[PDB]
């Protein structure tokens, strides 16, 4: 696993011969807490009618789970793959000396999951990717990378194409099984897991982070250190840390000087 | 918590078969510096510090700021004993020179009666440059060494500005 | 300031990390809760994280014929003993031509300068 973690269903045989259509979507782009999940759902152009039903446009946690199992049942034709990204990998990526923002971390993650499908010999002929605002530049980078297929990027994709609507579901469902798994362990180890929504705009989430600042180390793994809310709390609550980027010659070249101090 | 020091001490200091940190005058330039002196085995060591911008230590279950690494490296008392006479030209200072094999070492730069000699010192300092040229070849510090090897002894003596005539022209 | 070989001879092992960052205040810290369980091994040294930043490490040895000690305060006695330490770098392992790796070359040269 290491930083990220990929979970995947075996490729249904139909998908290796029949022309396929693929849907890319995510969950967890925005919280301070927990992972960011990416999901691809693919299915034959012929079997699109079967998915037109399991398509919304909202759908509660219970209904999401139900629709997730309904798709998981019909694994004879619907294929899926997930890449669950840790708050730590998100922290480390964005806090490198080399700038590497969420959007880049996000989309590179989309590229890999679409690439996985290709490497699995899924007869992908058309990809649809959901986005947040202005789809253009995203289509440009994505189409340029995948020149053998049509790549469509629309902000309303989770509402236009059932395959994106399905990818939205696995991603949301995986995002909730991952936070429940952390909560379960938290509670086992008698730790406080009452954070709230997970978003930095939540008074209860803000409160939780404030109650959880080790002066030396800051927060536990779960916290996306790279978030401004996260950083801002560490500036007020933890010890100040200065990083690398915030003859008389020999000793100067090694960093050596005499001890007057002692 | 209390300030923790990170030392690199010679392997032998450990065994008994007695140890004092004495503030002594810096022979090159400076009012003072730290010197560790062996009283049982009767020897001198200088204290250098590794300080580099933005480092700290995790020492066991604690953090120590700064990231300093202190070194106790054997010192030749000849450099430290030079300042008692050097001013003539023709505090803890006391225990510093008084040791066995002192008089036999003193007959290198100076000479009951002790008299400083400029001739012997230049001959001795020139030998050190070559002695440290051997080390710079073994340790491989990145001919051209002539200027560099002379410079290293300058950080131990103020007579190296008077040995700037000893640079290129030997004396 | 003076101290016998007693503290030196009987100093207990200590675990040292040299961070590429300065934690401005000296204090106890739960290294074993936060730090240690983040450390991982691979073909090129170790990986761990601090304040959400990716660090890359390496075990660095105390010079040959030398001994590492942690000393607390006149009189100054040794609290820990080490023979090696972890040298952390940001995103990329500190290079061989780094200030730290150059200081460790000092005792070897110091023996030649001060040789009788």
């Amino acid at each position: 696993n290491t930083g990220r973690c990929r979970l995947s269903s075996p490729v249904p045989a139909v998908c290796l011969k029949e022309p396929c259509v693929l849907g890319v979507d995510e969950a967890g782009r925005g919280p301070v807490l927990g992972p960011m999940v990416y999901a691809i759902c693919y299915c034959p152009l012929s079997r699109l009618a079967d998915l037109e039903a399991l398509k919304v446009a909202t759908l509660t946690e219970n209904e999401r789970e139900r629709l997730f199992a309904k798709m998981e049942e019909d694994g004879d034709f619907v294929g899926w793959a997930l890449d669950v990204l840790s708050p730590n990998l998100i922290s480390t990526s964005m806090l490198g000396r080399v700038k590497y923002n969420l959007n880049s971390l996000s989309h590179d993650t989309a590229a890999g999951l679409i690439q996985y499908a290709l490497d699995q010999n899924v007869n992908v002929t058309q990809v649809f990717v959901d986005t947040v605002g202005m789809p253009e530049t995203y289509q440009a980078r994505l189409q340029q990378h995948f020149p053998g297929i049509e790549v469509t990027v629309k902000a309303k994709a989770d509402s236009l194409f059932p395959v994106v609507s399905a990818a939205s579901i696995f991603a949301k469902v995986a995002r909730d099984k991952a936070v429940k798994n952390w909560q379960f362990v938290e509670n086992l180890q008698d730790l406080d897991s009452d954070y709230g929504s997970g978003y930095p705009n939540d008074p209860k989430t803000k409160a939780w982070l404030r109650k959880h600042v080790d002066p030396v180390f800051g927060f536990p793994q779960f916290v996306r250190f790279s978030w401004s809310t996260a950083q801002a709390i560490l500036e007020k609550e933890a010890e100040d840390v200065i990083w690398e980027d915030s003859p008389h010659r020999y000793f100067q070249e090694r960093g050596l000087e005499a001890a007057s101090s002692l | 918590a209390a300030r923790q020091l990170v030392f690199l001490l010679p392997e032998h200091l450990k065994d008994a078969s007695s140890l004092l940190f004495v503030k002594l005058a810096n022979p090159h330039s400076g009012e003072g510096a730290t010197y560790l002196i062996d009283m049982c085995l009767q020897q001198l060591f200088e204290i250098k510090v590794f300080k580099e911008k933005h480092h700290s230590w995790f020492i066991n279950q604690s953090v120590q700021s700064g990231g300093l690494l202190h070194f106790a490296t054997p010192m030749d008392p000849l450099f430290l004993l030079l300042h008692y006479l050097l001013k003539a030209g023709k505090p803890d200072c006391t225990l510093l020179l008084r040791f066995p094999e002192l008089e036999k070492s003193l007959r290198h730069v100076t000479e009951k009666y002790y008299k400083y000699s400029s001739e012997k010192t230049l001959k001795w300092l020139e030998k050190k440059v070559n002695q440290t040229v051997v080390a710079l070849k073994a340790n491989n510090v990145n001919e051209d060494y002539v200027r560099y090897a002379h410079g290293l002894i300058s950080d131990y003596i103020p007579k190296e500005l008077s040995d700037d005539l000893s640079k290129f022209l030997k004396l | 300031i003076h101290l016998r070989p007693g503290s030196l001879r009987g100093a207990a092992p200590a675990k040292l990390h040299l961070l590429p960052c300065d934690v401005l205040v000296s204090r106890p810290a739960p290294v074993d809760r936060f730090f240690t369980p983040a450390v991982r091994h691979d073909a090129d040294g170790l990986q761990a994280s601090f304040r959400g930043r990716g660090l890359r490490g390496e075990e660095v040895a105390v010079p040959p014929g030398f001994a590492g000690f942690v000393m607390v305060t006149r009189l100054i006695g040794a609290t820990g003993s080490f023979s090696h330490f972890t040298l952390w770098g940001l995103e990329t392992v500190p290079g061989p031509d780094a200030k730290v790796h150059r200081a460790l070359g000092w005792p070897s040269l110091a023996a030649a300068i001060h040789a009788q």
